[PDB]
């Protein structure tokens, strides 16, 4: 039962202690840079055979 | 191939999680206080299938 009520302890925190506030907005910022990126690139490409 | 062997293991699954629901309910039927029986929830609360 000891070892139990600890994993809920464990189990509270695990949730709401790796937990930060804002992180889906950075991912897709972090994606809207890729994109930025690769159409850059493409460009570049374009650029190449032409 | 595995679709099949995922239905064999799905079907023994459901027959254990029968026995386990059978279980619970003996277990609940004996400690006969509100505080035995919210301690045998805890140990399950886990084990919710």
């Amino acid at each position: 039962l000891e070892t139990i009520k600890k994993q809920q302890e464990l189990a509270k925190r695990q949730v709401q202690k790796d937990m930060g506030s804002q992180k889906e907005k950075w991912e897709k910022k972090k994606l809207e840079m890729i994109e930025t990126a690769e159409a850059s690139f493409h460009e570049n490409l374009a650029k190449n055979p032409v | 191939k595995f679709d099949d062997d995922f239905y064999e293991f799905r079907s023994k699954i459901k027959e254990l999680e029968r026995r386990l629901a059978s279980v619970i309910t003996q277990g609940f039927d004996d400690y006969d206080t509100i505080y035995g029986r919210f301690k045998l929830l805890d140990n399950f609360e886990g084990l919710l299938t």
